[PDB]
């Protein structure tokens, strides 16, 4: 099959490039072009594209190890009940953990993740993507949802679109 | 009339509502089906954005190499391309490029900031002499696709005669045209919508767009063999908010309109 949120979620921080293809299938990644030595795999089609994930690397190396993990349409968020009002409580300089406790344990999924200095934590940066009830689709346009973006654990900015 | 038929009634059986505009360059003749009505244009208006760039080139001939920044609050929903160059910079023909080959969104925003907002984009079309385009939002919103809803939206034939001018004709320089069909042609998306009810020997460069209420759009230059090229566009849209995807749909209207060809 292509390319799934299944085979995104097994594949870990720290692994080779072909322990990445030996996962996702290299059937549906490439290298090069737009994605310079980063691995890109498609998942099904949806929108004007595919679901996907972008993997990249400390290096160029053919066994250099995940330092960054991307993903659009692969992952549903387990319980939405992010709300208008929960994301007006969010505010920059929260915490991680204080923000995930705002919007809901189970309202977003991690659209982008990046260890600068891996294995080392520091420096990381990471985007959320959040949705309220029914604002997720794997396949259309999404309805309700926000991004959240944090250096170092600490929100730096948010934006929403079409939150109620 | 017997091509009228068909698109009517691939129209009722597809549920929706259905807008085609096909010129052919043999004979300049047309095949409008709904020609005059607007349907929201979602990623479709990314090549009127990069032609505006490209126009804006002839007047500064290193504008495609100029850098441009990304950052997280640029980020808007779907960017495969520019979210790979977070704190770093993308230039003008790279955002092109991903905004016409990967219909990345933030690509799509810096086209349509560099020319100074979604009025100019506007202003650009009417320049070409298109009266009925209008883009009035960014990226994501652009593409909610509302019923009735006028923003973001062109007609068929208005969207049609544009992407002659633009990809066949004389409302860009000579070496512009060419990149923009480039780019397009370099486009391998699209391959489900109207390239799949086209002969396979025919080349296409085209560009989707999909949104609210399970709008699915494609706009082509078509070269087909030993024949003068066509230009086609097919907008269709649901009654449904959240209805999927019908590209298959665009590509049976276009067999329909190129059959014999």
């Amino acid at each position: 099959g292509v390319m799934t949120g299944a085979k995104f979620t097994q594949i870990q921080f720290g692994m080779t490039r072909q322990q990445v293809l030996d996962i996702a299938g290299a059937e549906n990644c490439e290298t090069g072009g737009s994605f310079g030595d980063s691995i890109h795999c498609r998942g099904h089609a949806a929108g004007d594209y595919y679901a996907y994930a972008t993997f990249g690397f400390t290096s160029a190396a053919a066994d250099a190890k995940v330092d960054s993990k991307s993903q659009w349409k692969l992952l549903a968020p387990s319980a939405p009940t992010l709300t208008l009002a929960k994301f007006n409580q969010v505010t920059v300089g929260m915490t991680r953990a204080q923000v995930l406790a705002t919007v809901g344990q189970g309202s977003c999924t991690t659209w982008s993740e990046y260890y600068p200095a891996y294995p080392s934590t520091a420096g990381v940066t990471l985007s959320l993507s959040c949705f309220d009830v029914d604002g997720y689709s794997s396949t259309g346009f999404y309805r309700g949802s926000a991004h959240l973006w944090f250096t170092d654990g600490v929100l730096q900015g948010k934006r929403q679109w079409d939150l109620v | 009339a017997d091509v009228q038929q068909k698109l009517a009634e691939l129209e009722r059986q597809s549920g929706g509502r259905l807008g085609v505009a096909l010129i052919n360059t043999a004979d300049n003749s047309q095949i409008l089906y709904r020609a005059d009505e607007r349907f929201a244009m979602c990623s479709t208006s990314k090549v009127m954005a990069a032609a505006a760039v490209l126009k804006k080139s002839e007047s500064e001939p290193n504008l495609l190499n100029q850098r441009v920044e990304i950052k997280k609050s640029d980020l808007v929903n779907y960017n495969p391309i520019a979210e790979k160059h977070v704190n770093g910079t993308m230039s003008l023909a790279e955002l092109s490029a991903a905004a016409l080959q990967y219909s990345d969104n933030v690509a799509m925003n810096k086209l349509i900031a560099h020319v100074g907002g979604p009025a100019s984009v506007t202003a650009f079309a009417r320049q070409l002499g298109d009266e009925t385009f209008r883009l009035d939002r960014t990226e994501p919103t652009l593409n909610t696709a509302i019923p009735g809803d006028p923003r973001d939206t062109t007609s068929p034939r208005a969207m049609a005669q544009t992407l002659r001018n633009l990809t066949l004709g004389k409302a860009l320089g000579d070496s512009q045209r060419a990149q923009l069909v480039t780019w397009m042609k370099g486009n391998t998306t699209g391959a489900a919508s109207i390239q799949a009810g086209l002969p396979a020997s025919w080349v296409v460069g085209d560009k989707t767009g999909s949104g609210g209420y399970g709008t699915t759009n494609d706009i082509a230059v078509i070269w087909p063999k030993d024949r003068a090229p066509l230009i086609l566009v097919t907008y269709f849209t649901q009654p449904q908010p959240k209805a999927e995807s019908r590209r298959d749909v665009l590509a049976s209207a276009a067999k329909i309109v190129t059959d014999g060809l």
